[PDB]
C-alpha cells in the first residue's frame, strides 16, 4: 500500500524537479535558486502537493500508509519492532526537515541565482504539465480511495496473494490498543522539522561559522554530506583490494 | 556589507530587489483563501 | 631581476588563494546577505598580513593560507554545470574535427 | 489480452530501436508512447477483472529450462498483487513517456532514449508477472540492464559511465 | 572531448585505473562509529525488553487455534 | 463472546486465516458488501462499523485479561 | 544567440562602476584596474568574481589572475560562448 | 592524414611491452614469498579442506561415515 | 514581462497560474473537509461506530 | 512545428553496411 | 583464435565426459574435492587477472579460462543439471567467445592495435559494430535470455545439490564476469573519440554483418528455447550419470 | 555534426528528421496492430481462469477457460 502511494508523490517530485531544472537552464544546485514561486506557480504547486504528501501531512496519500507503518511498528512487541519504531519515528523529523528545506531554498528564499538564468525562465509545456497534474490528483486522493481496498480490516482484496499467519496479525491491536499520543507523533515530528528548516534557512546567520572554525563540527558536516564515508571505505578497502589482487598477486 | 568587499557585492545584487523575485513567502500557500472560502460556503450549506 | 620574479610569483599565490577562499565563502554562506558579512571578514585577514615585507615570513603565511583553505574547504563546492566537474559537463559535446568515414572497406577484390 | 499487456512495450521498443531512422524523433516518440499507453489501459481492465472481479489469470507459453525436476517456464501469473504492480508500472511509464516527449525534445538522440524507456518497461512487466523464480530472475536482470543503459545514456560523460557501472 | 591528453611521460603501472578531504582510516573510524550507533541502539532495545510489557494477551483463535485450517491433522 | 461462523462458512467465504476470529460472522456480510461496491470507502459504512466494533471489543477483552495478569506479577513481588 | 561586443562592453563596465573606490567616470573599455583607477590587486579579483557572476562563467584560476584590465575582462567574456 | 592504422604512441607502447614481459622481472623477494605462500599454497588448501568438510558434515547428517577423498 | 535593471522576468502563462492556485485550493478544501469528518476519530475523541 | 512541418532528410545519413549505392539504373 | 577457443578448448572437457568420468567412477568421486578446489581457484583468480589486462584479445582469452573451469564444476557434479549444463555452456562458449574474437578482429584488421587505451568513442563512428559488440558482451556476462545463462545456472543448480560451498564460490563469477565485460565494452565503445590515435573509421561491411548473423541467432535460440538441445541429450546424460551404479 | 551525417545507424543518429516520417509512423502503427492480432488470439487461447468473476468481465467474450481446473486431482 505504501509502494503504490509512494509511486505517485515521488514521481511527482522528480518530474517537478526536472521542470525547475529545465526552466533554470539545467541548474541543479539549490544554493543558486530561490525566489521561484511566483516565476513558476504550476511547478511549485505540484512540488507542495508531492512534498506535503511525502511527509505524511494528514489526509493526503502519504498519510494513510506511512502512519500505519509507524503504528504497526509500535505494536510489534519485539526487539526488532522496538528498533524499527525508534528509528522510523526519528526519521519522520528528518524527512520533514529536508522536504521543507528543499522548498524554502528553491522557491521561497530571496533569490540566490544568476540573472541570465532568471531572464530565460519558462514553465512546463503541455506534455510535461499534464503528467504533473494527473500525479497531483493521485498524490492527494489515491491514499484515501484505496485504503479500505488495500489495508481495510479483514479485507479480502488480496485473496491468496499475500499471507499473514494468525500469530503475526497485529492490525486490529495497532488501531485500537494504541495510546492516542502515538498516532500524533509523526505530525508533531513533522511540524518540528518544518519549523527547524525555516529557522536554519531563513534566520540563523552565524550557524555555518561553527563548521568554519571547529574541527569536530567540520568533520561532522562532511560525515553527513559524504554519506557516512560509505563509498570511500568500500572503495579504499574493498574495490581497491580486489583490483590490486588481480595484478600484484594472481598475475 | 560594511567593508569594501561587502559593499561591492550588495551593490551588484541590487537587481535582486525585483518586484516578483522578492517577498516570495506571500506566495507560499497558494489557493489558501479560495479553499477556505469554499469551505465556508460548504459549511453554511450544510446547516440547511 | 630575480627578487621581482620571486616576489611577483608570491603575488600570484596570494591573489589565487583569495580568489579560491572568496568563492568557498559563498559555498558555506549560500545566502547573499550572509556572504557580504563573511566576504568582508575574509578580506580583512589578507589586509592584516599585507604589511609583511620579510619575503620569508610571506612564504610562511602563504603556506599557512593554503593549509587553512585545504582544511576548511567546503566538501560540496558549487560548479557551473557546463564547467569541468559540473552536471552538464561533456553532455552532447560537439563532434571533433578531423574524423573521416571510409566506404567500401574490405571488398573481396 | 494478458499477453498484449507484457509484449506491447517490447513492440514499441522494437520499432523505435530497429526502425528509428524512418520515424525520427517525432515518430519514435508517438510509437513508444502509444504502445505503452495501450498497455496501460489494458492494465486498468486487468485490475478490474482480477482484483475487483476476483478472477486470477494463469498463462503458460512454453517451457524455458526443463532439466529433470528443473522446470523454469515462460509462464505468467496475474493475481491481486500482480495487477497492483501492473497499474503502478504501466501508468507511471505512460506518463514518463509523455513527459519525456517534450523533456528530451532538444536532445540529439531522443529515439534511442524512448526505445530504452520501453525496453525497461517490458522487463519490469516480465518481473511482476512471472509465475516462477527464473522468469522473475530474467526480469530482475533485464531491469538491471535497462537501468545501466539509461544511466549512461549520455555516453560521453565520464561520471555517467562510472555511475552506470557502479549500479550494475 | 576538447583535446585528449596524449602521454609525454613513461606510463607507470596501475594506469588503466587512474574522498579528498578525509583520510582513509579516519573515514573508517567515522563510519565505524556511525555503525556503532546502530549497535548501541539495538542493545538499548534489548535492555528495554518491550516484549515483557505487552498490554494484551496473545490472540487465541477458535477451533484449536485453527489447527486444521493451517495444514494440521484433520 | 462465542464462535458463530462455522468452519464451512469461513472456508466458503474465503476469509484470510488471520481474520477467522470471533468476529468472522460479521466479516462475511462486510466483504460481500465490499466486493459488490468496488471497495469504495463511502460504501458499506454500516457493515464496516458493526464489524470494527466487534474487533474493538475483542482487543479490549485481551487487554483487560493482561491488565489482570499484570496485577498478579506485582502481588508475587510484594509477597517475595 | 551570441552576445554582441557592445552588449559585453556595457555590462563589464557596469560591473566595475559599482566598485566603491571607483567613481562613475574615468571608466573606458581600455582602463587598467590597478593603474588609472588606482586599486589593489585584491580589489581586481573581486571585480573578476563579479564579472564571473554577471555572465555566469567559471574562469580557471590561472586565467582569472591574468585579467587585470577592463580590456582583458571584455575580450575574455566575448570569446566565451557560454556568457 | 593517411591510413586507418593507429598513430602509435611510444609511451603507451612501452607500457604495453613492459606488461607482456613481466616474467623477466620476478626476483623472489620477501613480499613475493609471502604472496606466493598465502595465495599459491595456503588459500587453496583452505578451500580444499572447506570443501571436504562440507562433504563430511553432510555424511554425519545422513548417519554415514566420513567419505574418503584421494 | 517586466524589466528591472538588466534582469527581465517574464510573467507566467495565465492557465499555469490558474491551475496552480486551483489545485492547491482543491487540496486545502479536501483537507478541511476530511478533518471535520474523521478528525475526532484520529484524535480519539469518538469512535466510528458511536451513534 | 515539429509535428506539422515534414523533416529535411531526403535520404538517410550514411549507407547501410557502408557500401556506396550503384549507378542510377544499375544493380549491385 | 576462433578455432582454438571454440573447438580445441572443448577437447579436455570432452575427454573428461567420454573417458575419465564413466570409465573410473570410484576415482572420480575421490577426486571431486580436488577438481572443485582447482576450478574454484581458477574462476576467482583468472577473473581478477582479466580485470587487470590491457590488451583486447587478452581480456577475451582470460575470460575463456574462467568459463571452462565452471564447466568442470558442472560435469563433476555428476547429475542431470550439472552435466547437462556443462555441455550447454561448452556449446555456448564456442559461439560467444568465437563471436567476441570476431569483434576484436574487426577492430584489429582496420586499426592494427589491441591496446584498449587507443580505442574509445567508437559508438559515434561504428554504431552497428557497437550494438553487435554489446550483445555478445551481455552473452559473455551470462545475461538471462542468452545461451550462456542456461548452461551457467544449470551448473550452479547441479553444484548446489552436491556441495553448497563450491556452488557459492562458482557463483562469484557472476559479479567478476560482469565487471570485466562491461569495463571492456565501455572503454572501447563509450566515451569520446581520440583523433590523435584514430581518425579514419569504417563500420561493418556486408561480409562482417552476415558473419555475425548465425551467432546472434544461435545465442538467442539456445537462450530462450534450450529444449531442442536438452531433449536430444538427456538420455545419454542420464546413462553417463548412472554409469557404475546399480541403484 | 559533420561526420555523423556519413554514419548509418538503426535508430537514425542525431537529430533524425525523416521527411516522410508521418507515413512511416502510420505504416509502423499498422505493423504493430497486425502483429498484435495473432498475439491476442494466442493469449485468449492460453489464459486459464479457475474462478468465475463476481460480475461479467470483458474476457468472458473471447476466453472459454472459466471454471475448468476444478478437477485438480486429475492434472498431469
Ligand atoms: C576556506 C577558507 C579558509 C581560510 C583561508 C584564508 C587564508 C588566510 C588569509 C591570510 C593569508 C595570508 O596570510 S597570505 C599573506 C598575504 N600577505 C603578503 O603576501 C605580504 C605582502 N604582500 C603584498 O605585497 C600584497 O599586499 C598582497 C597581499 C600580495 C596583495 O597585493 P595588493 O596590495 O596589490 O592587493
Amino acid at each position: 500500500f505504501h509502494l503504490m502511494n509512494h509511486a505517485f508523490f515521488k514521481a511527482l517530485l522528480f518530474l517537478s524537479a526536472g521542470s525547475v531544472i529545465h526552466a533554470m537552464s539545467d541548474e541543479q544546485d539549490m544554493r543558486k535558486m530561490g525566489g521561484l514561486a511566483s516565476s513558476f506557480p504550476l511547478t511549485y504547486a505540484m512540488m507542495l502537493i508531492g512534498s506535503l504528501s511525502l511527509i505524511g501531512f494528514p489526509f493526503l496519500t502519504g498519510f494513510y500508509s506511512k502512519d500505519v507503518i509507524l503504528e504497526l511498528a509500535y505494536t510489534k512487541y519485539t526487539i526488532s519492532g522496538n528498533f524499527a519504531f525508534w528509528l522510523g519515528s526519528v526519521s519522520v523529523l528528518f524527512t520533514s526537515y529536508y522536504s521543507f528545506r528543499l522548498l524554502f531554498l528553491t522557491f521561497l528564499v530571496p533569490t540566490n541565482s544568476f540573472g541570465r538564468d532568471i531572464s530565460r525562465c519558462h514553465d512546463a509545456p503541455i506534455p510535461m504539465a499534464i503528467p504533473l497534474i494527473l500525479l497531483a490528483l493521485g498524490s492527494l486522493f489515491v491514499g484515501y480511495l484505496a485504503k479500505d481496498m488495500m489495508i481495510g480490516l479483514g479485507t479480502n482484496f488480496w485473496a491468496n496473494s499475500l499471507l499473514v499467519l494468525p500469530k503475526n496479525e497485529i492490525l486490529a491491536e495497532s488501531e485500537f490498543a494504541a495510546p492516542t499520543i502515538i498516532k500524533l507523533i509523526p505530525i508533531l515530528f513533522s511540524t518540528l522539522g518544518a519549523f527547524v528548516a525555516y529557522n536554519v534557512n531563513l534566520v540563523a546567520d552565524q550557524f555555518q561559522r561553527a563548521f568554519q572554525t571547529s574541527t569536530f563540527c567540520n568533520r561532522l558536516y562532511s560525515f553527513f554530506n559524504k554519506r557516512w564515508f560509505f563509498d570511500q571505505v568500500l572503495n579504499d578497502f574493498l574495490v581497491r583490494s580486489f583490483l590490486r589482487f588481480g595484478y600484484e598477486v594472481s598475475f | 556589507p560594511l567593508g569594501t568587499t561587502g559593499e561591492f557585492f550588495r551593490r551588484r545584487d541590487e537587481w535582486r530587489k525585483h518586484p516578483m523575485l522578492s517577498n516570495q513567502m506571500r506566495h507560499a500557500l497558494p489557493g489558501i483563501g479560495i479553499g477556505v472560502g469554499a469551505f465556508c460556503v460548504y459549511l453554511v450549506g450544510e446547516q440547511i | 631581476a630575480a627578487y621581482f620574479a620571486r616576489r611577483a610569483a608570491q603575488k600570484e599565490r596570494v591573489r589565487i588563494l583569495y580568489r579560491r577562499a572568496l568563492k568557498d565563502t559563498l559555498n558555506w554562506a549560500v545566502h547573499r546577505h550572509i556572504f557580504y558579512r563573511d566576504a568582508s571578514d575574509l578580506r580583512e585577514k589578507f589586509n592584516v598580513n599585507q604589511d609583511v615585507e620579510d619575503v620569508d615570513r610571506i612564504d610562511k603565511l602563504i603556506a599557512h593560507g593554503e593549509a587553512e583553505y585545504n582544511k576548511w574547504r567546503h566538501p560540496d563546492p558549487y560548479i557551473v554545470p557546463w564547467a569541468p566537474g559540473g552536471s552538464k559537463f561533456c553532455r552532447n559535446p560537439t563532434p571533433p574535427a578531423g574524423i573521416e568515414i571510409v566506404y567500401n572497406y574490405g571488398l573481396e577484390d | 489480452m494478458y499477453l498484449l499487456i507484457v509484449f506491447l512495450p517490447l513492440l514499441g521498443s522494437s520499432v523505435a530501436g530497429f526502425f528509428g531512422r524512418f520515424l525520427g524523433s517525432e515518430g519514435s516518440a508517438i510509437m513508444t508512447t502509444t504502445c505503452v499507453s495501450f498497455s496501460s489501459i489494458l492494465s486498468l481492465i486487468a485490475f478490474y477483472e482480477v482484483a475487483l472481479g476476483a478472477s486470477a489469470c494463469y498463462l503458460r507459453i512454453a517451457p524455458w529450462i526443463s532439466s529433470e525436476m528443473f522446470d523454469a517456464s515462460w509462464g505468467f501469473l496475474f493475481d491481486s498483487l500482480t495487477v497492483v504492480m501492473l497499474i503502478v508500472v504501466t501508468f507511471i511509464s505512460s506518463l514518463v513517456h509523455l513527459y519525456s516527449i517534450s523533456y528530451m525534445s532538444e536532445d540529439p538522440h531522443s529515439p534511442r532514449f524512448m526505445c530504452y524507456l520501453s525496453i525497461f518497461t517490458f522487463f519490469m512487466l516480465m518481473l511482476v508477472t512471472g509465475d516462477n523464480f527464473l522468469q522473475l530472475f530474467l526480469g530482475w536482470e533485464g531491469v538491471g540492464l535497462a537501468s545501466y543503459l539509461l544511466i549512461h545514456f549520455w555516453f560521453t560523460r565520464l561520471q555517467a559511465d562510472k555511475a552506470a557501472i557502479k549500479a550494475m | 572531448v576538447g583535446k585528449h591528453i596524449v602521454p609525454d611521460k613513461p606510463l607507470s603501472v596501475n594506469d588503466e585505473l587512474m574522498a579528498d578531504t578525509v583520510g582513509k582510516y579516519e573515514a573508517l573510524a567515522w563510519l565505524s562509529g556511525g555503525l556503532g550507533f546502530f549497535v548501541g541502539l539495538g542493545l538499548l532495545a534489548v535492555l528495554n525488553d518491550k516484549a515483557s510489557k505487552v498490554p494484551f494477551t496473545p490472540r487465541v483463535y477458535p477451533y484449536d487455534n485453527l489447527r486444521v485450517e493451517l495444514g494440521g491433522e484433520p | 463472546k462465542k464462535m458463530i461462523a462455522t468452519q464451512e462458512e469461513m472456508s466458503a467465504a474465503k476469509i484470510a486465516l488471520g481474520s477467522r476470529d470471533m468476529c468472522a460472522h460479521l466479516l462475511i456480510p462486510l466483504n460481500k458488501c465490499r466486493q459488490a461496491e468496488f471497495y469504495l470507502p463511502w460504501k458499506c459504512e454500516d457493515e464496516r462499523h458493526v464489524y470494527e466494533k466487534c474487533e474493538y471489543e475483542l482487543v479490549m477483552e485481551r487487554m483487560l485479561a493482561m491488565k489482570k495478569i499484570r496485577e498478579e506479577e506485582a502481588l508475587a513481588k510484594q509477597n517475595k | 544567440d551570441h552576445l554582441s561586443r557592445e552588449a559585453v562592453v556595457d555590462r563589464v563596465l557596469d560591473v566595475v562602476k559599482s566598485f566603491p573606490k571607483v567613481d562613475p567616470s574615468k571608466v573606458t573599455p581600455e582602463v587598467h584596474f590597478q593603474n588609472d583607477l588606482g586599486l589593489d590587486s585584491l580589489d581586481t579579483v573581486e571585480i573578476v568574481m563579479a564579472i564571473e557572476e554577471e555572465f555566469k562563467l567559471e574562469i580557471p584560476d590561472k586565467e582569472a589572475d591574468k585579467i587585470d584590465s577592463c580590456s582583458l575582462a571584455i575580450e575574455y567574456v566575448y570569446n566565451h560562448p557560454m556568457s | 592524414g593517411g591510413g586507418m592504422e593507429t598513430n602509435k604512441n611510444k609511451f603507451i607502447e612501452d607500457w604495453g611491452s613492459a606488461r607482456e614481459n613481466l616474467e623477466h622481472n620476478f626476483r623472489w623477494t620477501r613480499r613475493n614469498f609471502a604472496l606466493i605462500g598465502i595465495f599459491g599454497i595456503a588459500l587453496p588448501i583452505i578451500v580444499y579442506k572447506g570443501i571436504v568438510k562440507d562433504f563430511h558434515m553432510q555424511d554425519e547428517d545422513a548417519g554415514r561415515p566420513h567419505r574418503k577423498f584421494l | 514581462g517586466i524589466t528591472y535593471k538588466g534582469v527581465t522576468v517574464h510573467t507566467p502563462k495565465t492557465w499555469h497560474t490558474v491551475t496552480g492556485k486551483g489545485l492547491c485550493a482543491v487540496m486545502w478544501f479536501w483537507i478541511l473537509y476530511r478533518a471535520k469528518q474523521d478528525g475526532p476519530v484520529v484524535m480519539g475523541w469518538r469512535h466510528p461506530w458511536d451513534g | 512545428s515539429r509535428w506539422a512541418t515534414p523533416g529535411h532528410e531526403e535520404r538517410p545519413k550514411g549507407y547501410f553496411m557502408n557500401r556506396t549505392p550503384p549507378a542510377p539504373g544499375q544493380s549491385r | 583464435s576462433v578455432i582454438l577457443a571454440g573447438i580445441l578448448l572443448k577437447f579436455g572437457t570432452y575427454g573428461f565426459l567420454r573417458f575419465s568420468i564413466p570409465m573410473f567412477p570410484e576415482a572420480t568421486l575421490c577426486f571431486t574435492p580436488f577438481i572443485y578446489t582447482l576450478s574454484a581457484i581458477a574462476i576467482i583468480y583468472t577473473s581478477l587477472t582479466t580485470l587487470r589486462q590491457i590488451d583486447l584479445k587478452k581480456i577475451i582469452a582470460y575470460s575463456s579460462v574462467a568459463h571452462m573451469n565452471l564447466v568442470t564444476i558442472g560435469m563433476f557434479s555428476l547429475n542431470i543439471q550439472g552435466i547437462g549444463g556443462s555441455i550447454l555452456l561448452m556449446l555456448s562458449h564456442g559461439l560467444v567467445s568465437s563471436a567476441l574474437f570476431l569483434c576484436v578482429g574487426v577492430l584489429y584488421d582496420r586499426h592494427k592495435t589491441r591496446l584498449v587505451r587507443y580505442y574509445g568513442g567508437l559508438v559515434s563512428t561504428m554504431p552497428n559494430f557497437s550494438t553487435i559488440f554489446f550483445f555478445f558482451t551481455l552473452a559473455n556476462m551470462s545475461l538471462p535470455g542468452t545461451s550462456s545463462f542456461i548452461g551457467e545456472f544449470l551448473i550452479l543448480v547441479g553444484a548446489f545439490q552436491r556441495n553448497s560451498l563450491v556452488a557459492t564460490l562458482a557463483a562469484l563469477g557472476m559479479i567478476l564476469g560482469a565487471a570485466y565485460s562491461l569495463w571492456l565494452y565501455n572503454r572501447v565503445v563509450s566515451g569520446n573519440l581520440k583523433p590523435d590515435f584514430l581518425h579514419k573509421f569504417s563500420d561493418l561491411n556486408g561480409r562482417e554483418v552476415f558473419i555475425f548473423i548465425p551467432f546472434l541467432v544461435g545465442l538467442v535460440w539456445m537462450g530462450v528455447y534450450p529444449k531442442v538441445f536438452l531433449d536430444c541429450m538427456h538420455t545419454s546424460v542420464s546413462n553417463l550419470v548412472q554409469h557404475g551404479k546399480f541403484h | 555534426g559533420d561526420f555523423r551525417a556519413k554514419v548509418w545507424s538503426m535508430t537514425g543518429g542525431p537529430n533524425c528528421r525523416p521527411k516522410h516520417w508521418r507515413r512511416n509512423t502510420a505504416i509502423a502503427m499498422f505493423g504493430v496492430f497486425l502483429v498484435c492480432i495473432p498475439i491476442a488470439k494466442l493469449s485468449a487461447k492460453l489464459e486459464q481462469r479457475p474462478h468465475m468473476p463476481v460480475r461479467p468481465i470483458p474476457s468472458q467474450i473471447w476466453c472459454k477457460n472459466f471454471g475448468t481446473k476444478d478437477d485438480y486431482e486429475k492434472e498431469h
